[PDB]
């Protein structure tokens, strides 16, 4: 142990012969700790460094640091060092300054996931018992967000591009959907003047004539692009020649009381009747015929699941075990929320009418549509993840 | 209409669902079994239900209710079918994790028939 220059001359050796765990023995011969932490991020041996890092807190930043700013150069895996590092804070700053860049350019799709992004860590910050009101207002505020620049991307593409890949009815759908769920302050990029424009061009082509008239005289109330105007004037001047009625088959139906539903309500996506929440398709944004319900008090949702799996041969609807007994695991649909969030349980009330749901984002569908968007993107077309995950 | 085609096509789609449903409308039983081995456990389930519904292929519901490890109904089934290979069968699966009444309805077979040595691991799980 005395003998320096001949044991230095050794463990740089084993360093240069790409030695490090008897070049680390030697060095902790030694008592050099500095040495050991360069020699496992030059040798890049993260996984080592990091148990240094867990076991002496004080060299965190020097690990970390470096492997953030490289994920960031080669800002997906720079998000996911900033939350491996604890800095949830400039994790949302960087994801908020992404998506309005994106929103910025136009890339309404992107904004979207983004926008899911940064819900997903506001419910993962939310976990926190000081944050957690706070931030679940955001994770709704977020989750909405992330659904408004999802349904506008579809619009943006119709009025942009001189065709439609979007079925008629799906733009309609949507029209409708981002009309009821627009707040008093537009968030920014979306266009109120486009969204009402495809409404009166859909409306006009499916028989709506009274809810295109309404789109035309909201459209009088906003600031027209020039491009827009001389077919926005000629719409308007068509549509008084047509008769003043609406087509039956467009009108939403309230699968809860079956209670039919003016074409725009005033109250914000819910049955004017009953008051039940419309949910929506997120390809084609049709209602789904499924019902929200809730567990009776004393039931824990592993019991729910193994009642509902034992098959034996506003006023919130309320389940007790013997109803959960006689539902078949075909019409409950379940959404597998991270810890502060309860699980939500959905009824379809039309068996015939496959719906499935995405297991990552908990986003609903009519299978056949989740399927073949899945087979041709290979994804999800929410969250961008392949079928090989079935985790929240 | 052209069910075989589109079987085919699902098939190769690995859409096993739309397979099964196609299959079941139409009577194609021998596929129908193929695709429910290839598919999910609950698939499988709603396969062995609707050869319980037909009755006549009883043993398909046996097997299906087995390979998705619903392990009590494909017992009551086999049972109620008098199957005694797919009962040694299932009973060679059934590890201490399983239900205690199962294992002893299990034993009390074994004892009846005479292998009292697979009996005892039961009694004993």
């Amino acid at each position: 142990k005395a003998e320096r220059e001949p044991l230095l001359l050794c463990a740089t050796y084993l360093k240069k012969l790409d030695s490090p765990g008897y070049a680390a023995e030697t060095y902790l011969k030694m008592g050099d700790l500095k040495s050991l932490v360069q020699l496992h991020v030059e040798t890049q041996r993260w996984d080592e460094a990091f148990a240094l890092g867990e076991k002496h807190p004080e060299f965190k930043d020097d690990i970390y640091m470096p492997y953030a700013q490289w994920l960031a150069e080669n800002f997906e895996e720079a998000q996911k060092a900033f939350h491996k590092a604890g800095r949830q804070r400039e994790a949302v700053q960087v994801l908020e300054q992404l998506t309005n860049n994106a929103v910025a350019e136009s890339r309404f799709n992107d904004a979207a996931y983004y926008y899911w992004m940064l819900s997903m860590q506001c419910l993962d910050i939310a976990q926190d018992p000081a944050q957690k009101d706070t931030m679940l207002g955001k994770f709704y505020h977020f989750q909405r967000l992330a659904e408004l620049y999802h349904g506008y991307h579809a619009i943006h593409r119709h009025t942009e591009d001189p065709f439609s890949v979007h079925r008629p009815e799906t733009l309609f759908n949507i029209s409708r959907f981002l009309l009821h769920s627009l707040p008093k302050d537009t968030p920014s990029g979306i266009s109120k003047v486009k969204i009402l424009f495809t409404l009166a061009k859909q409306s006009k082509a499916l028989g709506a004539y009274r809810l295109a008239r309404h789109a035309y005289d909201k459209l009088r109330g906003l600031y027209i692009p020039a491009r827009f105007q001389k077919s926005i004037e000629l719409g308007t001047l068509t549509i008084r020649a047509k008769p003043f009625h609406d087509s039956e088959e467009l009108v939403p139906l309230c699968y809860r009381c079956s209670t039919n539903n003016p074409l725009l309500n005033n109250l914000g996506n819910v049955c004017i009747n009953c008051r039940q929440p419309f949910i929506f398709s997120a390809s084609s944004y049709d209602v789904l015929h499924l019902v929200e319900f809730y567990l009776e008090e004393g039931i824990t949702d592993e019991e729910a699941i193994s009642l509902i799996d034992l098959e034996v041969l506003f006023v919130p609807v309320v389940v007790s075990r013997l109803v959960l007994r006689s539902m078949s695991r075909r019409d409950v649909l379940i959404k597998r929320w991270p810890p502060p969030l309860r699980w939500q349980y959905f009824r379809s009330l039309l068996p015939d009418a496959s719906i499935t749901m995405c297991p990552s984002c908990f986003q609903m569908f009519h299978s056949e549509d989740y399927e073949l968007l899945v087979l041709q993107h290979g994804c999800c077309p929410y969250c961008r993840r392949c079928k090989d995950d079935p985790g929240p | 209409e052209e069910v075989g085609q589109a079987v085919h096509f699902y098939t190769r789609a690995q859409a096993f669902k739309n397979a099964i449903r196609l299959c079941k409308e139409n009577g194609l039983d021998d596929q129908l079994m193929n695709l429910a081995l290839l598919s999910s456990p609950e698939d499988m389930i709603e396969a062995a239900r609707y050869y319980e519904e037909k009755g006549v292929q009883m043993d398909r519901a046996v097997m299906l209710y087995h390979k998705a490890g619903h392990f009590s109904k494909a017992l009551e089934l086999a049972f109620a079918t008098q199957q005694f290979v797919a009962l040694q069968l299932i009973a060679e699966d059934l590890d201490e994790t399983s239900d205690p009444a199962l294992l002893a309805r299990c034993s009390d077979f074994f004892i009846e028939h005479s292998q009292y040595e697979r009996a005892v691991e039961l009694l004993l799980a």
